[PDB]
């Protein structure tokens, strides 16, 4: 699993390299993610096989947000692979969670998610990104994790943690958009549904408790 | 007349009277009482908006709370925790089953800029180990002194793992204040454990070991040779063993007459094993192994026959 | 009804700069909030979330003391065709977009609120209900206008 994704990755910077086009860049990572993914269903059927397979998936994707950043890609192909590399990854958590049993792995997964968000978003503001994305990839990314939360989660203590990965998740995106300077409009839009992913996450939560 | 008096209180908080009316109105719909109405006005000090309140008190509601966490939601903001960690801190809390006491160590640790996954997390250690309120207030302590919350739970561990008083925290703390590493602050936490313990024992033989242990540590400058020597030094005060004390004599008198670290490391690394182990065969090879290390004199042959020792033991 | 303590916190409120008829909006609300609490009718509760909700969401001070009026009439009275009435008011003013629709409705359902003739109580919740059956804003204008002309 390792030596694939190390060439496909290898792949990717070799392209990059070759100056081929944003959309060529894209459609190749797209392919890549697929298969990425095929051979992480696959392979992979312990623990840290999983934890790997996040670990490249996540690795690949931000080798490929990073492409597109330094050639200067308009937004819009950075947010669809963004999109798509949350998906895929969401699908491989999805399979994940049926071969882990372990707390602390389940934990650190989803913690790992959370790094991703945190990663890829903070990537999109550097890349100049405008708020009116900002507040999309955001939403977009709360969802995600609420959907791993609501696939992985099974007692109190780790609902916890997924909700502060969700808040913290929460409290770095909005002092992003703090930093460019969204409105005031934006921020409690954001906010709002920030505290009503929380509210959903607590819906859950009255399951475990 | 207390409706009034609430809306006094939003006025002297500066409200705006269209949102002074969205409070009451949320007031009206969730049955607000004027300290619940204090702390929204207490969280519109905090700059919070009426639909941010709204929302927060509706979750607050939403969630059964006690009214002692719903007031220290208005700590919390003062604090300047973020919208959503307020929240989470209070469903925390409640899942938690802790005290108003430890939400207050939050807001602490909130003015310390902890992040409420770090204070969860602590809490989650402080509940895993058994830990109460004042050790607790002292973590707080800790985080006073910028101490990081991985330093903070290895400290806490270490400090239940030697049976420590909350006030022994706080002394933890004070050397935090004076800047001293969280490694030396453990040394000198196993330091003064082994010496009130060396007290409690009356032995010449353990407090001999534990003296040359504290010169060691005393001459050295190494964090794991350290820690070795006054973990030895704490596992020697409480041993019971003639056989575990000469162990820990024959590695002291290879260790401290010997000039490379290799074999100070591996030589404290066998006697703290053989301390913590159970078997007599595994304390005779280790008394045969240091015997072996006293017998030769190539530094190549001392390491090899601790490593197979070591090897054995680990 | 409210007692100088009272005063003095509205006093507090001139202290904080609020002008006199939103002073007077919070008294009327904050007296309609302290009422619906000590009556247990959710009724009322829900008429004076209504009326705090609109006159937070609107800003003219003569629909907010007709709303705020009306919901201390509401806290003050227990017949279901007053309430029925003021529901309907506040329906309507909920549904509709004019001030003065808004106005004529609140004003129609203070006229039921303060005086207590059955035929004006059935004229206004008639009025009304052509109101919350027509579509026409000029229909609902003059249907209210007539009851209220029968009515003040």
């Amino acid at each position: 699993y390792k030596i694939v994704a190390a060439a496909a990755e290898f792949l990717l910077k070799i392209l990059a390299e070759g100056g081929a086009t944003p959309e060529q860049l894209e459609r190749v990572t797209e392919h890549a993610l697929e298969v990425l993914k095929e051979v992480a269903k696959e392979l992979a059927d312990s623990p840290e096989s999983v934890r790997e397979a996040v670990r490249l998936i996540s690795k690949l994707t931000q080798e490929g947000l990073k492409q597109l950043k330094e050639i200067g890609a308009p937004p819009e192909q950075i947010e669809r692979v963004a999109e798509h590399g949350l998906e895929v990854l969401k699908e491989i958590a999805k399979y994940g969670s049926k071969l882990t049993d372990s707390p602390e792995l389940k934990r650190e997964l989803y913690r790992i998610i959370s790094e991703t968000a945190k990663e890829l978003l903070k990537i999109l503001a550097e890349g100049g990104a405008t708020p009116e994305q900002l507040e999309r990839v955001t939403k977009h990314a709360l969802e995600v994790l609420k959907e791993v939360a609501k696939e992985l989660a099974d007692s109190p203590e780790s609902g916890l943690a997924a909700l502060a990965a969700i808040a913290s998740l929460a409290k770095l995106g909005l002092e992003q958009l703090k930093e460019i300077g969204a409105p005031p409009e934006q921020q409690r839009r954001v906010t709002k549904a920030g505290i009503e992913a929380v509210r959903e996450i607590y819906r859950y939560g009255r399951k475990l408790y | 007349c207390d409706a009034i008096q609430a809306a006094a209180a939003l006025g002297e908080a500066g409200i705006s009277s269209n949102e002074i009316l969205e409070l009451l109105a949320a007031a009206a719909e969730l049955g607000l009482d004027p300290d619940a109405i204090q702390a929204a006005a207490q969280l519109g000090e905090a700059g919070i908006s009426s639909e941010e309140i709204k929302e927060l008190l509706r979750a607050a509601h939403e969630l059964g709370l006690d009214p002692d966490a719903i007031a220290a939601a208005a700590d919390l903001g003062q604090a300047g925790v973020s919208p959503v960690e307020i929240l989470a801190l209070l469903i925390a809390a409640s899942v938690l089953g802790l005290d108003p006491d430890a939400i207050q160590a939050a807001a602490a640790l909130g003015e310390a800029g902890i992040s409420a996954e770090e204070i969860i997390e602590l809490l989650t250690a402080a509940r895993d180990l058994g830990l109460d309120p004042d050790a607790i207030q002292a973590a707080a302590q800790l985080g006073e002194a910028g101490i990081s919350s991985e330093e903070i739970k290895e400290l806490l561990r270490a400090a239940h793992e030697l049976g420590l008083d909350p006030d022994c925290i706080a002394a933890a703390a004070d050397l935090g204040q004076a800047g001293i590493s969280s490694s030396e602050i453990t040394a000198l936490l196993l330091a003064a454990a082994a010496i009130e313990l060396a007290k409690r024992a009356d032995d010449k033989d353990v407090r001999e070991i534990v003296r040359d242990a504290l010169e060691l540590a005393s001459r050295s400058t190494n964090d794991e040779v350290i820690r070795l020597a006054l973990e030895a030094a704490v596992l020697a005060a409480r041993s019971t063993d003639s056989d575990v004390l000469e162990i820990v004599k024959d590695a002291l008198e290879l260790a401290k007459q010997s000039t490379n670290e290799e074999v100070i490391k591996l030589a404290l690394k066998a006697a703290v094993l053989a301390a913590k182990s159970t078997d007599e065969e595994v304390l005779e090879e280790v008394k045969e192994a240091l015997r072996r290390a006293k017998e030769s004199t190539d530094e190549e042959e001392i390491k090899e026959e601790l490593r197979k020792a070591v090897e054995e033991a680990e």
